[PDB]
């Protein structure tokens, strides 16, 4: 129903910053939960940040901030003050509220997932 | 079509009180406009007073306050009150009825129906 | 006599309308001031959405569900949909619900209203997931009771919102009907403004404008004194505790020993009023719903509403004293309605009997002036020039409300021909009587006199009234062809109805 396409990547030094953009192909309904997930070599994915389409937001942080455009069906999460251990493959995920309205950080709850970069 | 018949009218001194009434029989008397006219022996017929179907009273010159007109609906009768009689009013009064008419209302031609008339005499 | 009656009628109507306008403006200012202090991203109150429907159009139900999902409120515990189904025909609504909200749909074989245990734990075990309940067809009141019981299972739920199965909600509609609840502790019910989206017929436009005027004037005036007589059906909010307290009297309503089926959204409001609680209506919440476009069904609906109003005003007057100084305005409004109906009937009878051409001309002129004033006020408030069509509401009012009122009064107490007689025979008799009075007035005054100013004035007035009516009808016909009279929301609904 909804296809998530992410953009951005490459190799960056420990001192620098970069921006990642994820594009959604479908209807968000202003109620779905969108989160960014990353996987490190040798361990399972961990929560990074999330925010509802209507509003709100959460992290973990302060270093990373969440932003949405809300008219082009695009979402961006830029990283500031990167670290060598912070390098990972980032995924774009969407959570639907059809089953329930409760908020959870479990990646298994999210139904729509995108590809990975870097 | 309605038939107009008058009653009353006689000799009276100046300043007296006299009553004239006109009786009409028809399908609907309230839909006919009534008027009073005079025929002096020297001049032609002239308008005196008249009342419309909507209880509107019209009075000619010099008889604005001296003459009072009124109409009755349940007995289909119209009466004219005479106050402060003057010998120059010694003439014959005709009762006229009209159901359809234009702006003009002070001419004999505008009234289709007419009555026999009763003579009124005023002596000083 | 006639002039005195016309004068007092005009003064009464204009004074009440201006007072209601001032009260509505004050209420709007108060709500604006309250909103101005609202913190951003306010989601303190947990709200549960309850939707009840029966044989709703699948497209309308899907649009309503999508609009509910489009709401920006982030503190919705769950969505509860109750359908009085248990039949193969009603399975379409359940199928449409699954495509929009989850999969788990339950079809219990019993009704909680007629069950020994009315708790929601018997039919439901999980509150996190949205639930749809299919039950045997009993009524709208029975369906709402199941939703109330299901919502009361979760202690975290603090308020509930009732949405019809064919209601389109805005993004901030839910927030605007739940924010006033926390403003004052005595506030327990909130009503939202309802606007008609379909205006493709002359009847639909008049119904929409009447709805807009009612919501923006009378409900605002009631909300200023916190004595709202009837909350919005398609859009409304209630507190969980008062609903749990008054559910039993609402479900066990007896008038003269027989159960009351119709009259929804009125007995609950009256029961809230009997407790001394305060009801506040907000205009900032907009809900879109359809309106009847046929004279027969509109008359039937108005007759049902009149019956409900006649049943409810007795308890309303009997309970208005519990508000102390408040409720005096509500009693005055009820007396206004009763005296206005009686006065309108008395003037109609007097006009029919007397048939004095001066009387009808003056009545028509003053009615036209009132309609122009009301249309100008509506245009100024709504910032739309289409509000001038309210001048034509007099015809539909005269031809619908009075026959409906007579039917409600006569059928309140005590094959197909008898059933059909109770619906439109009274309306047909009223129409025949009106036509007979009109032809008698025309025949009795079959004369012409241009020398009389009064007859000239009456003829000029009636000619001007007919010319104005013809001009308004021609303007409406031109707008209908150009489709300018269509509401902005109607264009999309047509677009994705065609693209379906
Ligand atoms: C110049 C610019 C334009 C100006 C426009 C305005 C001025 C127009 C011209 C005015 C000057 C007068 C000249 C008019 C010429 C045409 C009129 C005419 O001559 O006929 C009048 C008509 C005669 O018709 P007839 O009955 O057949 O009698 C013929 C007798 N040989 O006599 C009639 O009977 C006609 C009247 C018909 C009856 C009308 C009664 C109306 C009553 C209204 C009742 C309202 C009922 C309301 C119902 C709802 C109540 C709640
Ligand atoms: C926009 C508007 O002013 N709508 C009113 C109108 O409804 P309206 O004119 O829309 O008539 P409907 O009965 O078709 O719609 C009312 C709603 O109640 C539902 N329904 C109907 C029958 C039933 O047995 N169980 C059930 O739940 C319908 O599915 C529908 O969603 O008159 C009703 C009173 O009768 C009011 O409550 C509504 O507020
Ligand atoms: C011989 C036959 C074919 C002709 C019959 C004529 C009547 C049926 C028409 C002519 C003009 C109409 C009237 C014009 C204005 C009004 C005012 C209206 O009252 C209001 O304005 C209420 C306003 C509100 O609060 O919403 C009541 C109907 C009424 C009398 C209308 C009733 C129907 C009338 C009398
Ligand atoms: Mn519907
Ligand atoms: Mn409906």
């Amino acid at each position: 129903q909804v296809q998530l396409v992410e953009s951005g990547g490459g190799l960056v030094q420990a001192g620098g910053s970069l921006r990642l953009a994820c594009a959604a192909s479908g209807r968000i309904f202003s109620s779905d939960t969108l989160a960014w997930f990353r996987r490190a070599p040798g361990k399972e994915r961990e929560f990074v940040a999330a925010s509802r389409w209507s509003g709100g937001g959460t992290d973990y942080k302060g270093r990373f901030t969440f932003s949405r455009d809300n008219t082009r069906n695009t979402m961006c999460l830029e990283m500031n003050s990167l670290k060598p251990e912070d390098t990972a493959v980032y995924y774009c995920a969407l959570r639907t509220a059809r089953d329930s309205y409760y908020y959870t950080r479990n990646p298994t709850g999210y139904d729509y997932w995108g590809q990975g970069t870097q | 079509q309605v038939q107009l018949v008058e009653s009353g009218g006689g000799l009276v001194q100046a300043g007296g009180s006299l009553k004239v009434s006109c009786a009409a029989s028809g399908r609907a008397f309230k839909t006919y406009r009534m008027a009073w006219f005079r025929q002096a022996p020297g001049k032609e017929r002239e308008f005196v007073s008249g009342i419309s179907a909507l209880e509107t009273t019209y009075y000619a010159d010099s008889v604005k306050g001296r003459f009072t007109i009124s109409r009755d609906n349940t007995k289909n009768t119209v009466s004219l009150q005479m106050d402060s009689l003057k010998p120059e009013d010694t003439a014959v009064y005709y009762c006229a009825a009209r159901r359809y008419g234009g702006t003009d209302y002070t001419t004999t031609g505008s009234y289709d129906y007419w009555g026999q008339g009763t003579q009124v005499t005023v002596s000083s | 006599s006639a002039v005195w009656g016309i004068s007092v009628y005009g003064v009464f109507v204009l004074g009440f309308y201006i007072a209601q306008i001032v009260f509505s403006e004050f209420n709007r200012m108060r709500l604006s001031d309250w909103i101005s202090l609202r913190p951003d991203n306010w989601n303190a109150t947990r709200v549960a959405v309850i939707i009840a429907g029966y044989r709703e159009d699948p497209f309308m139900f899907k649009k309503c569900l999508e609009s509910v999902r489009d709401s920006e409120y982030g503190n919705v515990a769950r969505l509860i949909c109750v359908i009085d189904g248990d039949e193969e025909e009603d399975l379409k609504m359940a199928e449409i619900y699954k495509q929009v909200y989850n999969d788990n749909v339950k079809k219990p074989g019993v009704v909680l209203c007629e069950s020994e245990n009315k708790n929601g734990s018997t039919i439901d075990s999980d509150v996190s997931k949205n639930i749809c309940i299919l039950q045997p067809h009993r009524g709208k009141r029975e369906s709402l009771y199941t939703g109330f019981q299901l919502a009361s299972m979760d202690p975290s739920v603090h308020a509930v919102v009732l949405i019809d199965s064919d209601t389109v909600l805005e993004k901030n509609a839910i927030l605007e009907v739940v924010y006033p609840l926390s403003c004052d502790p005595n506030i327990k019910a909130v009503a939202g403004e309802c606007k008609i989206w379909n205006t493709d017929t002359i009847l639909s436009m008049l119904v929409s404008w009447r709805y807009f005027s009612a919501f923006n004037v009378e409900r605002g005036a009631q909300s200023l004194w916190k004595t709202v007589q009837c909350v919005g059906g398609p859009l409304g909010a209630y507190t969980i505790d008062i609903i749990n307290e008054i559910k039993d009297p609402w479900i066990t309503q007896t008038f003269l020993g027989n159960k009351c089926t119709y009259g929804d959204n009125r007995r609950l409001t009256n029961e809230v009023l009997m407790r001394g609680k305060k009801i506040v209506y907000t205009p900032f919440a907009v809900g879109w719903s359809d309106s009847p476009t046929n004279v027969m069904r509109y008359i039937v609906q108005q007759t049902r509403w009149s019956k409900s109003w006649c049943r409810e005003i007795w308890y309303t007057l009997g309970s208005a004293w519990k508000h102390g100084f408040s409720g005096i305005y509500l009693a005055f409004e009820c007396m206004y309605q009763i005296m206005y109906f009686f006065l309108v009937m008395y003037l109609f009878s007097y006009i029919a009997i007397k048939a004095d051409i001066r009387a009808q001309t003056a009545t028509v002129l003053v009615s036209t002036l009132v309609t122009i004033i009301k249309s100008s006020y509506l245009a100024l408030r709504a910032k739309n020039l289409k509000a001038f069509y309210f001048v034509l509401y007099t015809y539909v009012y005269f031809f619908c409300m009075i026959p409906a009122r007579i039917t409600a009064m006569f059928t309140m107490f005590d094959a197909r021909v008898w059933l059909w007689a109770k619906q439109f025979l009274i309306t047909y008799m009223w129409w025949a009587g009106v036509l007979a009075a009109g032809v008698y007035s025309i025949v009795d005054n079959w004369y012409f006199d241009w020398a009389d100013i009064q007859y000239r004035f009456a003829l000029v007035g009636i000619c001007s009234y007919l010319v104005f009516v013809s001009i308004v009808l021609v303007i409406y016909l031109i707008g209908k062809i150009t489709t300018w009279n269509y509401t902005p929301l109607q264009k999309e609904l047509i677009e994705e109805r065609y693209l379906h």
